[PDB]
């Protein structure tokens, strides 16, 4: 349950993160991120991972 | 047992597989500070891969620092590509009664993200 939910979570970042510092075309980091944010949102269940899914869709948005 | 020759992080290139970033414990530290005053906030990361730090403060609506669903307002204040060989900084200079409340420290690379926070208290002069 909660711990196939973090592993489900940190696959997501995971991908998203490759993509984000990969390409510098902003419209292309915009689409991982909402790809990104749609998948987090669905896993997270409780407050703990609420807060997780919210500080890692900032992280990839305000990725340089 | 496990006999090396680096009881540390694992070299970056090396068989070992990469981690997400280490914070140390205790840094941000809980601050108490006098309105007006100047306040820095540490946090040690430690991390093979590259990580990127992230700042955020806590927001406070309607006494929550959370909404109606359950995502924590926080407002972005810092961020940088690259993590120190010394110590990441938040400078708060002039705090008044709206500093205070939670801050948070992020770091994360191609591995995970972690995340540690303190809370900074203001009392008047």
């Amino acid at each position: 349950g909660g711990g196939d939910r973090r592993k489900e979570m940190d696959k997501v970042y995971r991908t998203a993160f490759k993509r984000i510092t990969s390409t510098p075309d902003k419209e292309k980091r915009k689409e991982v991120v909402k790809e990104a944010t749609e998948q987090l949102r669905r896993i997270a269940k409780d407050e703990e991972e609420k807060k997780k899914a919210a500080y890692m869709i900032l992280f990839l948005k305000t990725l340089g | 047992h496990h006999h090396h020759h680096s009881s540390g992080l694992v070299p970056r290139g090396s068989h070992m597989s990469p981690h997400r970033p280490i914070l140390q414990a205790g840094l941000p530290a809980n601050t108490t500070a006098v309105v007006g005053s100047d306040v820095e906030l540490l946090c040690k990361v430690y991390s093979d891969a590259q990580p990127h730090i992230q700042w955020l403060k806590h927001i406070v609506i309607n006494g929550s620092s959370f909404g109606a669903d359950g995502f924590p307002y926080v407002q972005v204040l810092k961020t940088a590509d690259i993590n120190s060989s010394e110590v990441e900084v938040l400078y708060l200079r002039n705090v008044s009664a709206e500093d205070a409340g939670e801050y948070t420290c992020l770091a994360g690379n191609s591995i995970g993200l972690s995340y540690q926070s303190a809370w900074l208290t203001v009392l008047p002069e």
